[PDB]
């Protein structure tokens, strides 16, 4: 049927802060993956209506994309780095789950996940 | 229309494919009518024309291994001209010789970007898919039928000393009157043999092409009728069936005649899916690249689009915001363009980033979405 | 699978070359003439010419020169063919037996090389030191004339000058020297080289390069004591010899382009020159060194392809556009100012551009009426068997098409005449021709051009001539519209109309239009000595061909084939159209089968569906090659002539096995004719239980006429084996393989001849001796008509070949 609402990105009752790990995840990691060649399918939620994928949100119970993560970082939604890392991994895992091994988009997600992981090993300690 | 300060050498370079590729200067050509066993790239769906530059981006491990094997050998693969794309039926094709490659590390996966160029037409004798999943093609090289002058068999010996020649319409009148004199020995006049003369056809094509590209024919256009005909066919925005019929032609004379008939008849370019929605006309065609108005480019996912540059376009909706990422024409931002009626993707609207550029905006329409139409 | 038989009914009459020398004897003056595949040898007498030997060769004579190397009693003859067969021959006679023995022979064709634009050029060094061949651009082939080179081995020398117009071996040089006119981006120049056999290379010439006229075309090697070379262009005659440079620019030669020359005096004092308009000039050299050059207009002859001075002021003029001539040159001009008096005229049928078959005199006795010649040499020729009686009707203009109308006792002939721009405004003819001297004439009325006219440039005027069949008087001459070219001509009845009409298709040809987009179909009725226009129809293209199709009119307009019905109101009404992938140049018919043909050998076979009122594609073939004429032999066989003087035959399979294969025309017959066929037409010249089925006459460019017929399988097999056995025994002039000569040969492919029986080779069986006949028939038993294997004797095959000869 129709698409669900996208994940929330701002909460006025949620506290905001600027930790060193999250500012690194914003200025380096998400900036590295966002300008990447294969980034565009993950820059926004999956439009299951336009893609004619009626079972996507029946299988993917935890949708996630890089646009949501970007907006969550900019709005200081995260309290810690593990939140954003788990969002990235949820995105990649959803992509692997719904599709099949060897699909073009699976290879693209694998590329972006490899780049994310090699970037994440340089995570700075908090200030 | 307007004027241009764009430098048409940047489109041909395919700068969007990363840094300076490792370029090859060698050339491999197979003898006519000979048979060769050539690998076929799986995801290639284009009807490649000899002389046409083909860019590709491959990230499947099988494709990368095959490209490495080709780089270590003769650097030539087969591009099947599919008559039926769904069932992978191919009777004709064109060879492509890799002249630049680049494997990119510090990338999520191993990806290889390649600039190749079509070389020789061929007939598909046999297609056999190997155990690896990649398929090989036993292939017969189709020769280029170069016919002698139509007056060579009827030429008077005493007039042999007058067949070498030292306001263009008067010059062409004198040319027709001097070259095809012995036509009075046949059942046909001179102006009929002019309709099968390579140079006359080439000059008429040169006019019809001066319409689009302002580059002088003194250097940009070839003198050989075969090379000229292939260059013209590589930039003619026609559908796949017409392109296959044009590829089947072996004689450069027939090729030039068919191309001129297409250029005279075909006037409107409509949506292939709609068949009844005019997108552009022949008059708005203009060349932003050295290769002509239409050239093959590759998107970030290996898909190949034969983009045709036009000044104006009608009956299109614009989807999304402009973007400079992976732009085929540097300094321009593209915007997805769909048909107004069927919403099918027709191409992109390119807009200039600097306010000093010219033209400030144009349309790149993919050939696969267009259909030629005569009123 | 073809089973066809082609024979020559008239040998080529056109002349492509002529020389004089001492070939039969050192005391005799011999004249040698080349007629494509014929060599004629006469002895020059005080009366005129005495024929001594006519031979045939398995090739097309492209180079014919006489030369006598030091050590021979009389001259030897060098001959190169179109297929690059070179041979040196000697004349031999003992008693009455005359044999043309082959002193040397060989193929000089290179493995690679582009045949040049100026065609094959062949020259011989004066001291008989070498033979220079110019076949491909940038390569000069040298055949050294040693006594050991019986295979005519040769070596190539690189040419920095890639575009050579003409070349000659110079006289009075210590080393064999060539002088040639070439063209480069700087213009046209003359340059000399020396040929080194020791080095097999080029050395600097005796005199340096000079820039010549932009249209310098002819080079003449002037013999001693003069030496040097004369260069002839369109406006100037120059002479070069070391420090000697002498140029003249006589205006009298500016009217037409000189195309041939011949030496009169042995020392090079006088030369004959002939232009394209048939004018004959005398070039006089004034004396150790040259003093001046002079050009005097002697007169007008036939449009000369070659000239040769005999003796006592008698000159032979070999023409391909008209009748050849023997003319006399007098010292004093006549009352009209011409020094030329015609002594004898030899018939030339070439070129035959169209023809038809009519039972003129006796019923059942077929006669062939052909359009021959061009320009002032154009004519009609009436040919009937007696070998062949030929009547000539000169037209003085260029005929193109012809058809017969029995109910009016007259022929319709399409013709064209050349005119030049008037001093004021309009056009003016060069000479009175058939269209300007008719008993009655008319012009068409316009019912449908920027940058008008120019300075005295030629324009074509097209006319339909109604010509009586008994007297051949031009009864009427109807002129067509301005810038209108007449293409097709048909005489027929249509619909329920009992009147017989002359139907003409035309095309509006303008210089800016590369392809005509406007044309007419005009329907005349001839009655009571005046031609009236009955109907006029406008079409959007050129009417390339028309055919009467079951009381209707089938017409080809550019890429379209249309069918018109003749209405009761006497108008042309379209019934159906077929839009083809090619432009329909050739249209032939048989029953409901239509044959559509393109200039590049694109063939299409359609069928008219009467119950549907539309055409249906039956078959097609798309093998590109320059065509020339097409014809339908039967319901399944289609004959055609194409590039490099070849014939082919395609077949269809009506029933067949696969709808994809039912649409293909199989190439089942190939043959190398050696002639450029211009017209096919059914008919025969023999008075009407025969091994052959059908009869198709064809007319060619060199005047040759031939006949093609169909055979059965057993007859074809017997005749093919007869051909093999005859080639095994017959001695060939120049020792040329018959299979090599008849092989379908273009510069892109060479295949053996299939499905064709050389009628001339089989007819030559009756001219050999009885022992050779018994040799050929020996151990035959190739008769598979009864079912088994019947033996054959000499007399059986004698009777067979006699019955085969009785078809033409
Ligand atoms: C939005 C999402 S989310 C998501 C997916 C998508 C599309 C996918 C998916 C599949 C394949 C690929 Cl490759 C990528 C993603 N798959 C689903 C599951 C599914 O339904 N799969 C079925 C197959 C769908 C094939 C659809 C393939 C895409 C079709 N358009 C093109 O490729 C061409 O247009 C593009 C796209 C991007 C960039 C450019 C172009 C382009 O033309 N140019 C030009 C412009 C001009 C210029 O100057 N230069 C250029 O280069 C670009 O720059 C799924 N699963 N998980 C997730 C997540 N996804
Ligand atoms: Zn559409």
């Amino acid at each position: 049927s129709m698409n669900p609402p996208p994940p929330e990105t701002s909460n006025p009752n949620k506290p905001k802060r600027q930790t060193n790990q999250l500012q690194y995840l914003l200025r380096v990691v998400l900036k590295t993956l966002w300008k990447h060649q294969f980034a565009w399918p993950f820059q926004q939620p999956v439009d299951a209506v336009k893609l004619n994928l009626p079972d996507y949100y029946k299988i993917i119970k935890t949708p996630m994309d890089m646009g949501t993560i970007k907006k969550r970082l900019e709005n200081n939604y995260y309290w810690n780095a593990q939140e954003c890392i788990q969002d990235f991994n949820t995105m990649f895992t959803n992509c692997y789950i719904y599709n099949k091994p060897g699909d073009d988009i699976v290879l693209m997600a694998e590329a972006l996940e490899k780049l994310f992981l090699q970037k994440i090993n340089e995570l700075p300690t908090e200030e | 229309p307007n004027i241009i300060n764009f430098d048409t050498s940047l489109p041909t370079s395919h700068t969007y494919l990363g840094a300076d590729m490792e370029e090859f200067h060698g050339r491999t050509l197979h003898d006519d009518d000979s048979c060769q066993v050539i690998p076929v790239l799986p995801q290639v769906m284009m009807i490649l024309i000899p002389g046409q530059t083909l860019p590709l981006q491959l990230f499947h491990p099988q494709e990368v291994s095959m490209v490495r094997n080709l780089i270590q050998k003769d650097r030539t693969f087969a591009v099947l001209a599919y008559s039926n794309v769904q069932e992978r039926e191919a009777q004709f094709g064109t060879t492509a010789e890799i002249y630049a490659y680049r494997e990119e590390q510090d990338f999520g996966i191993e990806i290889v970007k390649v600039k190749a160029i079509g070389r020789q037409r061929f007939k598909v004798l046999e297609l056999r898919t190997q155990s690896d999943g990649i398929q090989q093609a036993k292939v017969q090289i189709l020769p280029e039928c170069v016919l002698p002058s139509t007056m060579s068999a009827v030429q008077l010996e005493s007039l042999n000393k007058c067949q070498i020649f030292p306001c263009s319409y008067k010059w062409w009148q004198k040319y027709q009157k001097r070259k095809f004199h012995c036509a009075n020995l046949t059942s046909w006049p001179r102006w009929l043999y002019s309709l099968y003369d390579a140079e006359t056809l080439m000059d008429r094509i040169k006019k019809q092409l001066r319409e689009w590209d302002e580059n002088l024919k003194d250097d940009s256009l070839p003198s050989n009728p075969i090379d000229f005909s292939y260059r013209v066919a590589a930039c003619l925005p026609i559908d796949d069936v017409l392109r296959i019929q044009l590829l089947k032609i072996g004689s450069a004379i027939q090729r030039l005649r068919c191309e001129l008939d297409i250029m005279n008849k075909c006037t409107s370019l409509c949506c292939k899916q709609c068949q009844e929605t005019e997108i552009t006309t022949k008059n708005e065609i203009f060349s932003l690249s050295l290769c002509g108005p239409m050239a093959a480019y590759v998107n970030p996912h290996g898909y190949v689009h034969e983009t045709l540059t036009v000044y104006k376009a009608c009956n299109l909706n614009l989807i999304g915001r402009p973007s400079t990422e992976h732009s085929w024409f540097p300094g321009y931002a593209w915007t997805v363009a769909q048909c107004k009626i069927c919403a099918s993707h027709i191409g992109w609207k390119f807009t200039a980033t600097k306010k000093d550029m010219s033209p400030q905006k144009f349309w790149g329409l993919t050939r696969s979405a267009l259909l030629p139409t005569i009123p | 699978m073809s089973y066809n038989y082609v024979v020559t009914a008239q040998k080529p009459t056109a002349v492509n070359g002529c020389v004089t020398g001492h070939f039969t004897s050192a005391e005799d003056l011999n004249l040698l003439i080349a007629k494509n595949t014929r060599l004629e040898i006469y002895v020059v007498t005080a009366e005129g010419l005495r024929p001594v030997k006519e031979v045939g060769m398995y090739g097309k004579i492209a180079v014919m020169e006489l030369f006598r190397p030091k050590g021979e009693s009389k001259d030897l003859l060098f001959i190169l063919t179109a297929k690059y067969n070179a041979c040196i021959l000697e004349y031999k006679q003992s008693g009455e037996s005359i044999d043309i023995i082959t002193r040397a022979h060989g193929n000089v064709q290179d493995r690679i090389g582009r045949p040049s634009e100026t065609g094959i050029i062949g020259i011989i060094d004066p001291e008989c030191r070498m033979i220079g061949l110019r076949l491909y651009d940038g390569l000069f082939k040298v055949i050294p004339l040693d006594r050991d080179n019986k295979e005519l081995k040769a070596f190539n020398i690189r040419l920095e000058e890639l575009h050579v117009i003409d070349v000659k071996f110079l006289y009075g040089c210590q080393a064999p020297t060539i002088c040639f006119v070439y063209q480069d981006p700087q213009g046209r120049h003359v340059k000399t080289y020396e040929v080194s056999l020791r080095e097999k290379e080029f050395n600097k010439g005796p005199w340096k390069q000079e820039n010549v006229e932009a249209e310098a075309s002819m080079v003449i090697a002037v013999p001693e004591p003069f030496g040097g070379a004369i260069i002839i262009g369109q406006e100037s005659i120059t002479y070069h010899n070391g420090d000697k440079y002498l140029a003249i620019a006589p205006p009298i030669i500016k009217q037409s382009t000189i195309v041939c020359h011949n030496r009169v005096d042995p020392n090079g004092s006088r030369y004959l020159l002939g232009d394209m308009e048939g004018r004959l000039f005398m070039l006089l050299l004034e004396k150790v060194t040259l003093k001046d050059l002079r050009v005097e207009l002697l007169g007008e002859t036939s449009i000369a392809e070659c000239l040769t001075y005999l003796d006592n002021g008698v000159v032979f003029v070999g023409s391909r556009l008209g009748d050849s001539q023997l003319v006399k040159l007098n010292v004093d001009s006549n009352e009209q100012g011409s020094y030329v008096v015609a002594m004898e005229t030899f018939t030339n049928l070439g070129p035959i551009v169209d023809m038809c078959v009519v039972d003129l005199e006796r019923q059942g006795q077929g006669q062939l009426v052909t359009c021959s010649g061009a320009f002032k040499e154009g004519s009609l020729r009436i040919i009937r068997n007696g070998k062949l009686h030929i009547r000539t009707v000169p037209l003085y203009e260029s005929p193109r098409k012809i058809c017969y109308q029995e109910v009016s006792q007259c022929f319709g002939v399409l013709s064209s005449r050349i005119e030049v721009q008037d001093t004021s405004g309009g056009t003016t003819a060069l000479r009175p021709s058939a269209s300007t001297q008719a008993l009655s004439s008319s012009v068409s009325s316009s019912k449908l051009a920027p940058h008008e006219t120019s300075f005295g440039e030629e324009v074509e005027v097209h006319n339909l001539l109604i010509i009586d069949q008994h007297t051949f008087e031009v009864l009427h001459a109807h002129q067509f519209l301005q810038n209108e070219y007449a293409l097709s001509l048909v005489s027929c009845k249509l619909g329920k109309d009992p009147n017989t009409y002359f139907i003409v298709g035309t095309a509006m040809v303008y210089p800016e239009e590369a392809e005509p987009k406007q044309g007419r179909i005009v329907v005349f009725q001839y009655s009571d000595g005046k031609l009236q226009t009955v109907a006029e129809k406008e079409v959007k293209g050129a009417v390339y061909s028309m055919v009467e199709f079951n009381g209707k009119l089938l017409a080809s307009i550019n890429s379209t084939v249309r069918l018109y019905e003749w209405t009761t109101e006497k108008e042309l009404r379209t019934e159906c159209n077929h839009y083809n992938n090619i432009m329909a140049l050739y249209l032939k018919t048989k029953g409901d089968f239509i044959l559509v043909g393109d200039l590049m050998r694109s063939v299409l076979l359609l069928a008219y569906k009467p119950m549907e009122g539309n055409f249906e594609e039956i078959a097609r073939d798309f093998n590109p090659n320059w065509m020339s004429a097409v014809e339908i032999l039967d319901d399944d066989n289609f004959l055609g002539a194409e590039n490099a003087f070849n014939l082919f035959v395609c077949q269809k399979d009506s029933a067949a096995t696969t709808d994809e294969e039912r649409q293909h025309l199989q190439e089942v017959g190939l043959f190398h004719l050696g002639e450029f066929v211009n017209v096919f037409c059914h008919g025969s010249l023999v008075m009407q239980s025969t091994p052959t089925q059908g009869s198709v006459l064809f007319g060619t460019v060199n005047g040759m006429i031939g006949l093609v017929t169909s055979l059965s399988e057993s007859w074809y097999n017997l005749l093919l084996d007869m051909q093999n056995r005859l080639n095994k025994v017959i001695k060939s002039v120049g020792k040329i393989e018959h299979s090599f000569w008849r092989s379908f040969h273009t510069e892109r492919k060479t295949e053996p001849a299939t499905g064709f029986i050389d009628g001339d080779l089989i007819e030559s069986f009756l001219d050999i001796s009885r022992p050779k006949m018994q040799e050929v028939v020996a151990n035959l038993q190739y008769d598979d008509g009864s079912g088994m294997k019947r033996e054959a004797t000499a007399d059986d095959l004698i009777k067979v070949v006699e019955e085969l000869t009785r078809i033409h």
